[PDB]
């Protein structure tokens, strides 16, 4: 429900998802032939069903690739330049665009928020989770340590809106007095402590999501200035070298891709992994593993 | 503009890339010894990532102050 | 140069060893038991045929595989700092040779287990005019014996005195290698080992009377000369007065036997705390001496299995 | 204001940078031996924690003159 | 009168190479410790990718300050 | 004033940051070791923890640096 | 014209100082791959990844030097 | 009645004891680690340790001593 | 107008200078384990050779930034 | 008066600051070996204290620095 | 003239300063390994000069930079 | 006559401060292989004495560089 | 009036500061080399002694520049 | 006129100064190995002082930066 639509956030260019969408073409079409995928140089062996397994969430996530890069208007980094495929008020050219993502007057304010409420949407999930899966048990420090959570970080949250933000500090400060009254009442009947030194920590978690759109407006920034230099060096520079910049900002955009989509496909997941699984626990005493009678066949 | 709008900014960015400069600082060591003990088995896994990505609160607070920063011009 | 680098591929050893449910069911078997639990682990990649001599050359080599290849793979300090770990094999090949030289039984008399030095220096070590070119060929450059050799070689050519005094010159030699650089777990370590071993040797040397400070060293801080004399002669209160020192549970011990046991349980109790230091030097200390510790009881049950003793007989050699 | 509120940012950004560089440097090999601790038994969590989130209170010194120092502006 | 876009441009500079040191500083060791466990066995592969590219966050946020400054100047 | 205010923000977070770094390098290594104590046995706690909050006298000095300069801003 | 030329002390402070960061990282990754080529030959693929991974670094610089080029 | 000298006189006093700061701090690291050692090895060597540890404070006092002297000479 | 072609110019130099730096911290342990691997064997001169002359692409990149200011220049 | 007291007042605290730090970071190293040297024998009191404050000398040239620059004021 | 001869000789210098400590900081370790790879044996000559006058390609840039700046001068 | 005598006591500081620095980095190596060398043994008392107070030329060269300055001022 | 003779020559005592400070950090290391190598044995000393002399040229560059901008004045 | 005057004071300091941290250095290890050569035993004492003593020709050179500069005013 979250990731591929993390990764559209990530990934806006139209290019990028056609060029997803043709290898994982082939790689169906290798999962067609039914051989294991092999490669000495990285010693991968592996078997076709996890191949297929790639599949899916190949296509699962290009979808998101796909409409965010029509939402925030980018094809193959910018090839808006001569075809004005995509509207704004400078070179309204055709069908309008929702946000520009190359300024930052238009976007980040903006961006910057929507970033911050999907970590407080997964953060407060994950908080009420935890509550939920103490209350299950019937192990109180997990409820005690969840309630106080939310309410230090729902406190914190309303005195920075409130005395960092935006006027009107009148019906904040209520919530305020039941976020710090809920995080001393939870500290008070816990005595579990080091938690007042986690919650610092834990609006850090809260608030390290601004990553989506750093590396989303790095990203495309990158590809739409290689592009740029690309396409005007070549256009404007004798018409006929065209080809020549053309096919070297295509390498060259090829070779960010190549050298820096693995970082940028990495980071939603450790965003996941690294707030979300472990607000509500999963980090203790390892379960254990189910392996059945096996009759190898 | 004049001074003003030019040595704010130089206050945020400097705030940043030396905040950026002690979680580097941090993450190089924490992450020798988690590639170690993820070395040794596929075992402390859940344990290395947490211990590795404790600090990462110095660098959202660079961003805090940023942001500070970009709001109070 | 890189204490990670090394130390990754010591932490990915170190995740392949054998466990303590291993020996402790065989403590009761017949030695074809024992062949079929060492032919899944790590040592039975070189094992060839079945018997004793199959399985000693088999813990020879996986040995020689698998740590001696550390001493490689880094350059400079880092090797200067791993290298004073597994030296006691070039010492042992090193006297063996010049007793060989000293007697005139034939070059290839020893077997020469491998050290940290290539085999054709042994085999151009032999002839030599002067033993200062033996030395002299016999010295890759920051080495402990390629400088404490020279240093005691200034009285004679061949003697055994000459031999005695390069066992000691190599204790304080080692001693001041590890003074002489920064690895907070490796200069403790090695203190205490060679108070460990004039202790011993002290209880090795009871009973003689000869001049005792002629060979105790210095290096050690647990004991001094007063400590070492009056261990010498026959009063053990001195041995219980150790209290507060990790010699612990050692107090009121006589024979050599017990004794040897206390001090190499110490040893490898003091030398697992390297976990302490997991960028350092420590990590690479606990897993040779833990190693070395693996190799010699996976030996002498071994010789159990084989011989048919009691269990009884070993009980006591695997308390640690 | 002018020059004023331009060298009271580079002020705060400052602070808040280079404290967040010494938490850093503590926190490396804190959580180095932490790391080395955890990975030899799941015992030591508790202290491992408390070692590794000590050194925090130089970063909330700094954003405490950091936060002087816009009110003060 | 005229002290406005080279001072915030110097700052831009400033924070994204500062960060740049940063994560540099970190995956020196990192990326060393992690071919340590590659050269050993290549089954230690995707669990040394994740914590090579884990340090990359650093440069990007100091390319989103660099981001916002351009879109200030 | 256009210079004074600044100029003692600029002394104050470098005062306080400076002396944040100071006592981060100190409580790197003097942490490591109690760490280390620790993973040794439970009965030298209160020895680590006196050595690791002695070199804070360090930056409750700069922060009384600071506050004079408060009193003096 | 006077802040013409702190733009470009600006794009030249952050050119060299991600250069330094990334000389930073080639150092001891560097040093693990020769010492990985100095064991077997098997290790060059691996090795070459791992060297070249860390040009993000400076190719991000250049994007901040083109960026404050393309202002001027 | 200064107009530039009440700023410039605070970043001095700022400066010396922040990087008077950084020098006992660069030496009560390796002191302290050692101290930390030798009372890990025995409950003994308390009152020297400690008087290495608390000997290098010196620099931190003649700091403050340099700071309070430009306060009062402002 | 003045004051803007000694800028440029420092800002040449030091870019020029610091790339220097980087790649001299890259070459002084890539060189250190290229000896250590000459002094092991003469077989693997050629790699040593190619592992040590990878960072020249920091000074070329530097000269480059260099030789724009001075067009522009 | 004017715009040299200020001057004098930075160039008096970078000297303390500056010879603070050089004699901390010989402190820092000759105390390692002495209490190294005072954990081996309690006959090394008499020799750690005699070299460890040998390189006070540093901080007395120092603040004759600073007192000549105090009285020149 | 004015004040641009200067400020463009400041920035030659600083190119050669710190090219200067960049290749010194590249030729350190080298020169250690390769007066211990000469240490070994005396047949390593060649290969140890070689290696230890390759990195003075960055001084020559650096020369060059310096005399291009005075030829723009 | 303004910025005169305040820059050139920042000069002379300047000069014995990194002077003591650099003595201060020589004298703690020395000093701490001369602390070894006595608790090894007694009698390498004068060979420590005189590699230790060797490197005091460099501050006393410091020390005549400012006497210099204090008799140009 | 200008302001040409004091910035030429803070880059001429820069460029040679700093580039003595480079070759400082190569002999450092190659010396320690070269005093292990003797104190090896005497065979090898005009070896280490041209190792130990080969950071000159470092030297003799940087006063090279200094003079050429010293004849530029 | 009354800070050109003045800034070849800063010049003169941060030549000398920087030449002394840079020759500190030099001396470091080569004093660290000489004490441990004097302390095989007292007859490498020629070649440790001839070490020890080659490297302050960079002070030398810096003292001669220094007079020359002093030489100009």
């Amino acid at each position: 429900v979250f990731f591929p639509f993390w990764f559209g956030m990530i990934v806006g260019d139209i290019g990028y998802a056609l060029l997803f969408y043709l290898v994982g073409r082939w790689l169906s079409g290798y999962v067609k032939r039914n051989e294991p995928l092999v490669i000495d140089l990285f010693a991968l062996k592996l078997k076709p069903q996890v191949i297929g397994k790639l599949v899916h969430i190949l296509n699962w996530m290009v979808f998101w690739t796909v409409v965010w890069g029509v939402i925030y208007g980018e094809f193959f980094g910018t090839f808006l330049e001569h075809l004005g495929v995509f509207g704004t008020p400078e070179h309204p050219g055709l069908i309008p665009i929702l946000i520009h993502r190359i300024d930052t007057a238009k976007t980040a304010n903006l961006l910057i928020l929507l970033s911050v409420a999907f970590g407080v949407v997964l953060v407060f999930f994950g908080l009420a989770l935890r509550a939920y899966l103490g209350l299950k048990h019937r192990h109180m420090a997990h409820f005690w340590e969840g309630v106080g959570y939310l309410g230090g970080l729902v406190g914190v949250l309303a005195l920075a809106a409130s005395y960092l933000g935006n006027l009107q500090a009148g019906w904040l400060q209520g919530l305020m007095y039941l976020g710090f009254g809920v995080f001393l009442l939870a500290v008070l009947m816990s005595r579990i402590w080091l938690m007042i030194p986690e919650i610092f920590t834990q609006a850090g978690h809260i608030l390290s999501h601004i990553r989506i759109y750093a590396v989303g407006a790095a990203g495309g920034i990158l590809a739409g200035l290689l592009t740029d230099v690309g396409f005007a060096l070549a256009e404007r520079l004798g018409l006929l070298g065209v080809l020549l910049g053309l096919l070297v900002a295509g390498v060259l955009h090829l070779l960010i891709l190549l050298l820096t989509t693995l970082g940028h496909m990495l980071q939603p997941i450790r965003l996941l992994w690294v707030e979300f699984f472990t607000k509500f626990g999963f980090y203790e005493e390892n379960g254990r593993p189910y392996r059945p009678f096996k009759s190898v066949r | 503009g004049g001074l003003d709008r030019g040595l704010i900014a130089v206050g945020m960015g400097l705030a940043v890339g030396l905040a950026a400069l002690g979680t580097g600082v941090a993450q190089a060591r924490i992450g020798a010894a988690g590639v170690g003990a993820i070395a040794e088995d596929r075992s402390n896994f859940g344990t290395a990532l947490i211990f590795l990505l404790l600090p990462e609160t110095l660098v959202i607070f660079g961003l805090l102050i940023a942001f500070i920063l970009n709001g109070r011009l | 140069d890189d204490f990670a680098y090394l130390n990754a591929r010591v932490r990915v050893r170190r995740g392949t060893l054998l466990k303590e449910s291993f020996f402790q069911e065989a403590l009761d078997l017949s030695f074809a038991d024992f062949l079929r639990l060492l032919s899944e682990t790590v040592y039975g990649g070189e094992l060839a045929g079945q018997g004793l001599p199959d399985v000693d050359r088999a813990v020879l080599r996986t040995q020689a595989k698998l740590v001696g290849d550390l001493p490689r793979l880094v350059t400079g300090e880092a090797r200067e700092a791993v290298r004073l770990l597994l030296l006691r094999n070039d010492l042992h090949n090193l006297q063996a040779l010049l007793r060989a030289k000293a007697t005139g039984r034939p070059f290839e008399e020893v077997l020469l287990l491998p050290g940290t030095l290539r085999e054709e220096v042994w085999r151009q070590a032999y002839e030599a005019q002067d033993p200062a070119g033996m030395a002299q060929v016999l010295a890759v450059p920051g080495h402990p014996l390629a400088r404490a050799l020279r240093a005691v070689l200034r009285e004679t050519q061949d003697l055994a005195r000459v031999e005695a005094l390069l066992a000691k010159r190599f204790f304080e030699d080692v001693a001041k290698a590890a003074k002489g650089l920064d690895q907070p777990a490796l200069r403790d370590y090695l203190a205490l080992e060679v108070d460990a071993e004039n202790l011993r040797t002290a209880f090795k040397l009871q009973g003689s009377g000869l001049a005792p400070d002629a060979f105790f060293l210095k290096g050690g801080r647990f004991v001094d000369r007063v400590r070492f004399a009056r261990l010498m002669e026959g009063d053990y209160a001195v041995l219980d007065e150790l209290s507060g020192t990790p010699f612990s549970g050692l107090s009121g011990v006589r024979d050599l036997k017990a004794l040897e046991r206390g001090l190499r349980c110490v040893l490898l109790k003091e030398a697992k705390k390297g976990v302490q230091d997991p960028l350092g030097v420590g990590l690479v200390l606990a897993y040779v001496k833990e190693r070395e510790w693996e190799a010699v009881r996976l030996r002498l049950l071994a010789r159990r299995a084989y011989f048919g003793l009691p269990r009884a007989q070993v009980e006591e050699e695997v308390v640690c």
